[PDB]
């Protein structure tokens, strides 16, 4: 990547001029029952730690958000098992960190940037007179587990539990496993099995696999903490809604990291969800043009949100229309609509550089909704 | 089901702490030993350790330290539990009453805080100003030891260093001063801080040293006059003081990590050091007074030691969690032989129990539990049996013994001096002088006839009954005085005798004889409908050794008619069990009660109550003691009388609370026995099997008898194969990288010492390799009959013994994984089917799977195996191959597999539980229910069709349940939590062992890391409710050490959530009801509701609940008294 600031995509500059920023400490108690407003148009499955960009034009939505800015600034994003029937049993809370309202020309527009915070289960869903939906919600706790050996560790061996910091050498990981899981001899299972349930080892395996697909991730872009790392990878994985909802249901970082590793090993190809007879791209093509990762939520001019995955090369797509820089999510690039050759479905857009110096000159933005993960 | 009763069968045996001091008195030296929830108090004596007091606490003991505040006459004891219960305890003795007083107590947990990696560290400063607690990263907790602080109120001082490895208070400092090792990005360092008493804050310490050994892990505070600190790493030992630094890295400590230490003398000249492999070392501080150098000496090998405590007279207590604890002696030959250690006592430790199995599950003969116990060199098989032990004093090799009779040759002497033995067609006499036994001839006794009865008789005479004749012999003249013969001179088929009267049976003819001075008179003659089988004339009740009743067994039709004497008239006829003929008939009085005992050839025992006046049956009860025919002989224990039953399983019959006990004798086999009360063997007995005569004395208290089979390597899994009379044991041994392109063993061990051996392939640094094996181990001698070695890097995970399909062979079947350090998830493994025959293990078949075979069960004649995240059913074909029938993908690794009927319980380490049903008409599995609840799970078991038991992180049990209150599929597929309980132990294995230890239904045994062994059994709702209420009432009456609440102790606990127990009755609590005073029992049961069978609850009495609880105590093995 040359002449492209990978921090621009996360800024959402297309939303407009500098937006007022709010620092929020609102977190509901674990297992608490709370009533949270739901925006009707939003249909995405939000993952904790994932930024959601929203543009609201309907008076009822604008008033609810303006009222929301005062108070918690928290709204509920529902993971819909059935989009047509509006059926959702699980969801993620979203907290607004950036807000701007435009009244120019007498047209009232609210633009907001929000971050996913807490997972929840839908106890009840009710529709108010304004048309806004209020959801009865039960907060789902983030399960943090102690080390497996903490229950069985010898007190004499407790002194050796902390170990000298690694210079990810293979020799160091063998030493880590032997020292960390030595008390496994007291149990019915081997040390290597405990490593399969160890967060640090699992994150290292995900980082190594990601580095192979994206050598450009030379820096430690991923978060050090297991919970943040698990949420970051889950948001960026190009997977179908049912798999994403199952990942959202997981309450343990260890389980989430294991599910992500299994998906990364199992899935190699991405295809059109409609026809399913077109291979749009491969894992090697996937790359992160944003600090956040390969895939992020972006909002269109009509307020619709698309999770767009950045790939160097896409195939079996037809380009319709002329390149436009208008409302471009990636600044310095023009977008042209891309349709599947067989079924004409809108998979995404091809982004072309407006300047010769910029690298990459061309890249493809693919919507997760239009893509199905395929296992060879 | 939803109502469970959990009780301890064997208390934890592993030692997690050991301290010395003066708790019992200022003049006693004590050894205090921590065993999880138990505290043992010994007085150190020149002979060894005197047990004085054992106590349980409602907590896992994490810190145990003795200390003496100013103005205190003797030491106090500080305890902290794993749940942050803190207390100060005082020992109070009043004559023979011993109470543990709680001087102070309180919970010192912080509402938020990250528990440190090195765990809880508790330390007391040498001035006894304060207790310091390192519970959480970033904080040092100080509890002032002021007399007023009886709630143990504490304050926290921030500690910039967030990764502390170890800390101590230093000696010889002006203000309390800590010294600690910590790690940060720049390395591993040691630092000090003073504690400002006025400011409640840290002040800069006297010294520090950065960049110490990367593996520096242990701090030792050296007393005055030197002061300072010793730091132990992996290769070095350093000393630090304000201006002083010393360092040594002796080769002698290169090989293993030092992990415990102990100060030998008060001034710090010498320390004991133990490494993880059982090496014991002496650390010597050399003085030039200034410290000039440090020296390390290897003293020898001990059990791997969690804790070491020097006692006195060169005696060191070794506390072991991986093996047996020991008392060891440092020798006095240091100048010439160098320093050596010799073991003087060994203490049983069962922990860790990593697997176990039950043998002889049927309750006719009590079952035995065999455990895979220990690890590495301490690895062993432990065989546990509950029974009456006999202390053998003498063994004599005389084969063919058919009878044993005690006799007193000298009328003046009370003690028996003669033992008479019968052999086919022959009788021999043994003379007993002290412990010297010599064969001799008794004049007046015949040696060419087998003796039916021999004994001392009235009129100072001896009697010998033979098939040929009845002989009466004088004692002082030592000659025959009379003889009785059948009129036709026919042989006597069966004989019965007592001091005054003799009854003998020839065929159906029965003759009654009485003994008169120098005379034998035939008082009565009788004929019988059937051939006589057995006769008894024991003189029950008050008489001059005179019995009015004769007991007879009839061969043609089995019966136990009782006849009047000298009337010879039947007064009762007893029930006939069936074709099997009666072998032994005995009439005995237990306590003041009178009973008639009949034994049968089938080994059945029928006991019927009798009345001396009426002699009719009171109750007909049959108890099966053994398959072999049983012989009954009366013996006297204390003042009471007991009966010893001779059979394949020797049995003693007790009488407590006017009931009839049937306790097992811990002896292989006994055909004949008699009491023996001689000057050399007082109050003893003589036993005889087919080859040997043994003189011994009964233990007098039923105890757990544990046989240890050392393996010198780690036992991992065990199964019993009955048809082969052997156990299969998977095992592993560590080997080190050889210079000759190979690996060599550290020592000989069961897998390298087998009678016969095999390998999976003929294939051909200092790095360790694990080598895995299948051991075949003889169930009677525990010889290693065979050892099979698996492939290189092959890990053996699971083991079953079973039959499959239509094949009549029983096989050992092992599941494996191929483990490579580069590969995290195993991609290769196999299932191997073995057959044990001709002393050989044969590989009958082999199946390559693409993953780790974590678990296996025999399912309805088929093999069910868990490979990676898949559960697979295999059929065993007539071509001796495993054919996949079906395969079920899970979203979880199937680490835990259990089945009942067609149902399958699947579990993972994260507490994810899946219930599967095999559909026969679909040849596939169906998922019935699931429950995902992230938490470390260590074991699972199926209680019944709807309830599943598991053990999970922070030492808890749980029960979950397939709800029947459901119509929705979503409800049916969702498991209900119905049981939660903080056990306080880590469970590695659940196994069904019904009535092995024979109001409760079912029987699940579990084995734990600490060597504790527990039982779970089911309660009806009515019993659970009575027992739950009794708990709450017991809890208001029972004195808790440290004043910890039972409800708090048993609350389900994780670091994130704490929840009250439910669905579980604490049997250990319920059983303590038997120990409280009579007034306290009645306040316990006041307003209690005793639901008898009628459904109408009435008021409970103390005596109701006494009998209820006493019956509960009989479901499991009893606990040994600690002190004498
Ligand atoms: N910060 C950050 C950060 C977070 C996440 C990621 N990557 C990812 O999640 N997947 C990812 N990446 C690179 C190449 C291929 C990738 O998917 C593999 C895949 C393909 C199809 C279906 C399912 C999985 C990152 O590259 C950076
Ligand atoms: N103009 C128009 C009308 C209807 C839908 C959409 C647009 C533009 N757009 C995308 C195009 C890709 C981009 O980089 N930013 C966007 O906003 C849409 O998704
Ligand atoms: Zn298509």
């Amino acid at each position: 990547i040359i002449n492209f600031d990978t921090s621009l995509p996360t800024s959402h500059t297309y939303l407009g001029a500098d937006m007022e920023e709010f620092h929020g400490r609102t977190l509901h108690d674990d297992d608490s029952c709370q009533v949270i407003p739901v925006l009707p148009q939003v249909m995405m499955i939000l993952i904790p730690g994932q930024t959601l960009p929203l543009q609201l034009f309907h008076p009822q939505e604008v008033s609810m958000v303006r009222n929301l800015i005062q108070k918690d600034r928290t709204f509920a994003v529902l993971a819909y098992s059935n989009v047509q029937e509006r059926e959702a049993q699980f969801g993620t809370t979203a907290e607004i960190y950036a807000y701007r309202e435009e009244q120019d020309f007498g047209i009232e527009i609210v633009k907001v940037k929000a971050i996913g915070r807490q997972r929840f289960k839908v106890l009840e869903l009710r529709t108010q007179s304004d048309g806004i939906q209020q959801a009865k919600v039960q907060i789902l706790p983030e399960c943090v587990l102690p080390s497996t050996m903490s229950a069985v560790q010898l007190e004499s061996l407790n002194k050796c539990q902390i170990f000298p910091s690694k210079p990810c050498s293979y020799k160091w990981w063998q030493k880590y496993q032997k020292r960390k899981f030595h008390c496994a001899n007291l149990t019915s299972w081997p040390r290597w099995l405990y490593s399969l349930y160890d967060a640090e080892t699992l994150m290292d395996r995900i980082k190594k696999q990601l580095r192979e697909w994206d050598e450009n991730l030379k820096d430690d872009s991923l978060p050090s903490n297991p919970i943040d790392f698990s949420y970051r990878v889950a948001a960026c994985l190009p997977i179908d809604d049912v798999l994403r909802i199952q990942l959202l249901k997981i309450g343990s970082a260890i389980q989430r990291l294991r599910c992500e590793l299994d998906i990364m090993n199992k899935c190699t190809s991405l295809c059109c969800k409609q026809c399913q007879e077109t291979e749009i791209t491969t894992k090697n093509e996937i790359f992160s043009l944003s600090l956040c990762g390969p895939m992020a939520a972006y909002v269109n001019p009509h307020g619709y949100v698309h999770e767009t995955l950045t790939v160097y090369k896409a195939c079996n797509l037809n380009l319709i229309g002329r390149p436009s820089t208008e409302h471009s999510w990636f600044p310095g690039y023009a977008w042209t609509v891309a349709q599947c050759k067989i079924c004409a479905s809108h998979i995404g857009w091809k982004f072309t550089a407006t300047k010769k110096d910029m690298s990459p000159q061309k890249f493809w933005g693919l919507t997760r909704s239009a893509l199905l993960p395929t296992i060879p | 089901m939803s109502y469970n009763y959990v009780v301890t069968a064997q208390k934890p045996t592993a030692v997690n702490g050991c301290v010395t001091g003066h708790f019992t008195s200022a003049e006693d030296l004590n050894l205090l030993i921590a065993k999880n929830t138990r505290l043992e108090i010994y007085v150190v004596t020149a002979e060894g350790l005197r047990p004085v007091k054992e106590v349980g606490m409602y907590g896992k003991i994490a810190v145990m330290e003795l200390f003496r505040p100013k103005g205190e006459s003797k030491d106090l004891l500080f305890i902290l539990t794993a749940k942050y219960n803190a207390c100060i305890l005082e020992y109070k003795q009043s004559g023979e009453s011993i109470d543990i007083i709680t001087r102070a107590h309180g919970n010192v947990q912080d509402r938020i805080g990250r528990p440190s990696e090195t765990g809880i560290i508790g330390i007391i400063d040498p001035e006894c100003r304060m207790i310091g607690l390192r519970l959480y990263d970033g904080l040092f907790k100080v509890i002032p030891l002021d007399r007023d602080n009886k709630e143990l109120k504490a304050f926290n001082i921030r500690l910039e260093e967030l990764h502390v490895i170890d800390v101590k208070f230093l000696y010889g400092c002006q203000a309390p001063t800590i010294c600690f090792v910590y790690q940060d990005p720049q390395g591993r360092h040691v630092k000090t801080y003073e504690v400002s008493l006025r400011e409640k804050e840290f002040n800069k310490g006297p010294w520090k040293q950065e960049n110490v050994e990367a593996e520096a892990s242990m701090v030792i505070a050296v007393p005055e006059p030197f002061g300072g600190a010793i730091i132990i790493g992996q290769e070095s030992i350093t000393y630090h003081n304000g201006d002083k630094y010393l360092a040594i890295a002796p080769p002698i400590i290169k090989q293993s990590t030092i992990v415990c230490h102990n100060r030998v003398d008060p001034n710090g000249s010498r320390y004991l050091l133990g490494d993880m492999e059982g090496r014991l070392f002496m650390l010597l501080l050399e003085k030039e007074v200034t410290l000039k150098d440090l020296r390390v000496e290897l003293l020898g090998e001990t059990s791997i030691a969690e804790c070491l405590t020097y006692l006195d007279n060169g005696v060191v207590f070794v506390g072991s969690r991986l093996g047996d604890s020991q008392l060891v002696k440092l020798n006095v030959d240091s100048n010439e032989q160098g320093s050596y250690v010799v073991a003087m006592e060994t203490f049983t430790n069962l922990g860790p129990i990593v697997d176990m199995c039950v043998v002889d599950l049927e309750r006719q003969g009590q079952g035995q539990l065999v455990t895979c116990s220990g690890a590495f060199k301490e690895g062993s098989l432990r065989i546990i049996r509950n029974g009456i032990g006999i202390h053998e004093h003498a063994s004599i090799d005389l084969p063919g013994i058919k009878g044993l009779w005690p006799l007193r040759s000298d009328p003046n002497r009370e003690t028996d001096d003669t033992l008479v033995l019968s052999f086919v067609g022959q009788t021999r006499v043994l003379m007993l002088n002290g412990e010297e036994v010599e064969e001799t001839e008794l004049m007046g006794f015949v040696d060419d006839q087998q003796t039916f009865f021999c004994g001392n008789v009235a009129h100072q005479q001896l009697i010998q009954i033979t098939s040929a004749s009845v002989r009466l012999v004088s004692q002082e003249p030592k000659a025959l005085v009379s003889e009785w013969k059948e009129p036709q001179a026919k042989n006597i088929s069966v004989a019965s005798c007592n001091s005054s009267q003799v009854v003998v049976a020839v065929g159906r003819a029965l003759y009654y004889l009485q003994i008169h001075p120098q005379e034998l008179r035939q008082i009565s003659h009788t004929e019988m409908e059937h051939e006589v089988a057995c006769l008894d004339i024991t003189p029950l009740g008050d008489s001059n050794g005179l019995s009015p009743l004769c007991a007879i067994g009839l061969w043609t039709d089995i019966s136990a008619r009782i006849l009047k004497l000298p009337s010879f008239e039947l007064l009762h006829k007893e029930m006939l069990g069936g074709e099997i003929i009666p072998r032994s008939i005995l009439m005995t009085t237990f306590e003041s009660s009178h009973y008639l005992l009949c034994a049968l050839g089938d080994g059945a025992l029928f006991y019927f109550g009798l009345n001396i006046e009426t002699g009719l049956l009171s109750d007909r009860k049959k108890v099966t003691l053994g398959t072999q025919p049983t012989v009954l002989r009366t013996f006297r224990s204390l003042s009471t009388t007991n009966v010893f039953a001779c059979s394949d399983r020797p049995t003693v019959i007790y009488s407590s609370n006017h009931k009839l006990v049937f306790s097992n004798v811990n002896l292989k086999e006994v055909n004949y026995m008699c009491p023996l009360n001689s000057d050399g063997y007082p109050d003893s007995l003589a036993l005889a099997n087919n080859s040997t005569l043994t003189i011994g004395t009964i233990d007098e208290i039923q105890k757990l008898h544990i046989r240890t089979v050392p393996l010198y390597e780690s036992p991992r899994k065990i199964c019993y194969q009955e048809v082969s009379q052997c156990f299969g044991v998977l095992s592993s041994r560590i080997e080190v990288q050889d210079t000759s392109g190979g690996t060599t063993a550290l020592r000989p061990s069961a897998s390298t010492q087998a009678l016969s051996s095999s390998v999976s392939s003929s294939k051909l640094f200092g790095e360790e390799v694990e080598v895995h094996n299948l051991l075949i181990i003889d169930q009677h001698t525990f010889e290693v009959l065979h050892a099979h070695q698996f492939l290189q890097n092959e890990y053996a995970l699971s083991l079953v013994s079973c039959k499959l399909g239509k094949d009549p062979n029983t096989y050992f079947i092992v599941g494996t994984a191929m483990v490579y350090p580069e590969e995290a998830e195993p991609k290769q493994g196999r299932i191997v089917v073995f057959q044990y025959s001709d002393g050989k293990l044969q590989t009958v078949a082999e199946k390559e799977v693409k993953g780790a075979v974590y678990s296996m069960v025999e399912f309805n004649g088929k093999l069910l195996a868990s490979i990676n995240s898949t559960v697979r059913l295999y059929e065993w074909t007539t071509e001796k191959e495993l054919r996949t029938e079906c395969n079920h993908y899970n979203n979880i690794m199937a680490l835990y597999l259990k089945t009942k009927g067609d149902f399958i319980l699947v579990g993972d380490l994260m507490r994810s539980v899946l219930l599967l049903a095999y559909k026969p008409m679909e040849g596939n599995f169906e998922e019935i229910a699931r429950d995902f609840n992230p938490n470390w799970m260590s074991a699972v078991e199926i209680l019944d069709d709807d309830n599943f038991l598991g053990a999970e992180n922070a030492f808890n049990l749980f029960v979950c349940q397939k709800d029947s209150a459901a119509t929705t599929d979503e409800e049916r597929q969702h498991l209900q939590e119905v049981g939660l309980f903080h056990l306080g132990e880590f469970v590695n294995v659940f196994c069904h062992g019904s009535l092995v230890m024979q109001p409760t239904q079912g029987s699940v045994l579990f084995g734990t890391v600490n060597g504790m062994i527990g039982l779970v059994t089911s309660l009806s709702e009515s019993w659970y409710n009575l027992l739950l209420d009794m708990q709450n009432r017991l809890n208001k009456v029972i004195k808790s050490v440290g004043k910890i609440e039972h409800s708090f102790w048993r609350s389900f606990h994780t670091e994130r959530k704490t929840e009250p127990a439910t669905g579980f009755i604490d049997g250990d609590l319920i059983e303590s009801f038997l120990d409280i005073s009579r007034p306290k029992m009645q306040e316990v049961v006041a307003n209690l509701q005793y639901d008898d069978g009628s459904g109408m609850k009435r008021e409970a009495t103390a005596d109701d609940l006494i009998k209820v609880v006493e019956e509960l105590t009989r479901i499991h093995w009893s606990h040994p008294q600690f002190e004498k």
